[PDB]
């Protein structure tokens, strides 16, 4: 799942290869089979990553489900997780089975 | 598997493409570079681009090709659904197998044709 | 001898595995088969309809059309419907 | 836990390219540049530190109105919350959602979960 | 071009005794068809990975 | 006593043949999963409804509790459709089903009621606990139970979910517990 492109850690990747490909530092479908891998990198790395049990909730309002993929969108919403709890009016979720 | 150039499907998929915005009512000669340019299939890398134009288009049964341009081979005559009168007067062949395979492909699927084809001299049968 | 049971053992387990695929799919950028379907033609000149369902889960009607539009079905000899790249 | 989990997968990552990167024909050097780019973007934006860093029939629409501002969905600094989803349920107006492997960015920071759980009305 | 076309032909002499070996441990006795087997295996996973990333890409 | 209607099933034809995906990607509140099901399932907060708007150009709206907050949903639904910018009609509003529901506020003996009218109701306890009393003067199927649920469904138009209740009304009081 090319999924986790853009995200802080996949996003600098882009950027930094760009300038590479700018200055012909580096060049693209080299790119583009960094991406792959890079992407591959990161999906095993989430799948030995692992984390805690948490418990939740929310308040809904956009929803959208293609290519087995969710995509919600939740106003005034607060997650709680562990002891820590965050407030929010505004958020995006994109979801992957 | 003998040589194998990036994704397979290119050739019996480029022909077909040219042959289908052609009938499309796009007709023009073009290149194999023109193909992948329209297509946005560029780089499919220069070994198999190349192996596609020298190879791919001369292993092509008859290829019609006056000079730098690849043309129609099968159909002489051009899809113009209309006016074989030529070929209803050639009395030297019996009406010369009018084949329907290099027919139906175009705007009307041969019957609007034929119905003036019916109108007219055309005798349409089948076998 | 005879027991009660509702729902047939046997008959749960295929319930099971058909709630989780089914075949009524979309057909949007119906070209990318052919990328598909060309891809395996060129390994073998030649595949059984089977083969081909085997990698296109689209209707076999719709599936004949997409190989009669791109191809032509060879009986290669022994019956077994088989398609083929056209040699043009 | 999380900083270690981004450097694990930047040294897989990086690891596992190297010979890629060998085989198209490039320099370790520039291998070396991409780390330092990559590194130092993170650093530059401070979102949180790094060992690198360090370093009628026809009157349809007649009526109007209806549908609200699509463009309120979009503003780019939205929390993004990236998730495996179990099961998605929903009863009339009532959802039930089940999540896992989630990396949450709520009011500016980051959270982890391996399992979530949630509950809204439409 | 051509004195590297023969050497294309060499190249396809390559091919040929790669296959030669290939069925010669045969008979003395196929990683590179494993090889092909595991890319074959790929297509069908990058292609749904594709739609996948387009679905984010326009999602957000 | 007056039985509620609480639902109506309408089909509308909007005329123009519709591109299904186009329209999930855009439209809010929309899911179209191909393999479940044909149709992109649409919803609305206003008036709650679900209607199913299907390729051919045939729309099914459901969930309205009456006849005019039906149509008003349908033109609704029409609007958004017209608003993303295929060609847009509207013909042929018409209502399929009604389901009403309503209390006798009696006991009844669902048992004894089969004694005497084989011919129209059927009744097994382990299928479905409620007698089908489906009546052929007023085609409709009401599904009646213990409690004194008179379940109305099958009706076309608002008159015969009423007249069934006045013509099935005096078969229960004589029966009441």
């Amino acid at each position: 799942y090319q999924l986790y492109r853009n995200t802080t850690l996949g996003n600098s990747l882009q950027e930094s290869l760009d300038e590479l490909i700018q200055s012909q530092q580096i060049t693209p479908q080299l790119a583009l089979q960094v991406l792959l891998q890079f992407d591959k990198a990161i999906n095993a790395a989430l799948a030995q990553r692992v984390r805690n049990r948490v418990n939740f909730r929310g308040s809904l309002n956009t929803y959208r489900f293609c290519d087995n993929v969710w995509t919600f969108v939740l106003n005034d919403v607060e997650f709680r997780e562990v002891t820590e709890l965050i407030k929010v009016d505004k958020v995006k979720i994109v979801a992957c089975d | 598997s003998g040589s194998s150039g990036y994704k397979f499907g290119v050739l019996a998929k480029i022909v077909n493409y040219m042959k289908t915005r052609h009938q499309r009512g796009d007709t023009h000669p073009l290149t194999l570079d023109e193909i992948l340019d329209e297509t946005q299939h560029l780089d499919i890398g220069l070994k198999q681009k190349q192996w596609l134009m020298t190879e791919a288009l001369v292993n092509n049964p008859k290829i019609e090709v006056i000079d730098g341009k690849y043309a129609f081979k099968p159909k002489y005559n051009v899809r113009d659904k209309k006016a074989l009168l030529r070929l209803l007067d050639q009395h030297d062949q019996r009406g010369l197998g009018g084949i329907l395979l290099e027919d139906i492909e175009e705007a009307l699927p041969n019957s609007q044709k034929a119905v003036k084809a019916l109108g007219d001299q055309i005798l349409f049968v089948n076998r | 001898t005879n027991y009660k049971p509702v729902a047939n053992h046997q008959y749960n387990i295929e319930y099971e595995r058909k709630k989780k695929e089914d075949g009524k799919r979309a057909r949007a950028d119906k070209q990318h088969v052919l990328d598909m379907l060309f891809s395996a033609f060129e390994k073998h000149q030649y595949y059984n309809l089977k083969d081909l369902v085997d990698i296109t889960k689209q209707p076999v009607v719709y599936l004949k059309e997409i190989l009669k539009e791109i191809g032509v079905q060879n009986v290669k000899g022994i019956h077994k419907n088989t398609w083929e790249l056209k040699p043009e | 836990t999380v900083p270690k989990l981004y450097r694990s997968v930047i040294e897989d990552v990086i690891n596992d390219v190297r010979d890629i990167f060998l085989d198209d024909g490039v320099d370790e050097q520039v291998l070396m540049e991409l780390k330092t780019l990559w590194e130092n973007k993170l650093m530059q934006s401070r979102a949180v530190d790094g060992f690198h860093s360090e370093e009628e029939e026809e009157p349809l629409n007649s009526e109007d109105d209806v549908s609200d501002e699509e463009g309120q969905e979009l503003f780019d600094t939205e929390n993004v919350v990236v998730c495996q989803y179990d099961k998605i349920h929903r009863s009339k107006n009532k959802w039930k959602f089940h999540l896992k492997d989630g990396i949450m960015n709520l009011n500016g920071r980051d959270y982890i979960f391996s399992k979530a759980i949630g509950d809204a009305e439409w | 071009a051509q004195l590297k076309f023969f050497e294309q032909l060499d190249q396809i002499e390559k091919q040929r005794k790669d296959e030669q070996e290939r069925e010669i441990l045969m008979r003395a006795a196929q990683l590179r068809l494993k090889q092909k087997a595991k890319e074959m295996q790929q297509q069908e996973l990058a292609q749904m990975r594709q739609r996948d990333a387009n679905l984010t890409a326009l999602a957000a | 006593i007056v039985p509620q209607l609480q639902n109506i099933v309408s089909t509308v034809n909007l005329g123009c043949k519709l591109d299904l995906k186009t329209i999930a990607l855009r439209a809010r509140n929309a899911e179209y999963n191909p393999k479940r099901f044909a149709a992109v399932i649409m919803r609305i907060r206003e008036p709650r409804t679900t209607a199913l708007i299907f390729s051919s150009g045939k729309m099914v709206c459901t969930g309205a509790k009456s006849e005019e907050q039906s149509r008003l949903a349908a033109r609704k639904y029409a609007r958004v459709v017209q608003k993303l910018g295929f060609p847009a009609k509207f013909l042929d509003f018409k209502i399929q089903n009604m389901v009403g529901s309503c209390d006798v506020k009696f006991p009844i003996r669902l048992e004894g009621l089969v004694l005497t009218h084989q011919q129209f109701s059927s009744y097994e306890p382990e299928l479905f606990p409620g007698l089908i009393y489906r009546m052929i003067k007023p085609r409709i199927v009401l599904l009646i139970f213990v409690s004194g649920k008179v379940v109305l469904t099958g009706a076309k138009v608002r008159a015969e979910i009423y007249e069934a209740f006045e013509n099935i009304y005096p078969i229960l009081k004589g029966f009441r517990k």
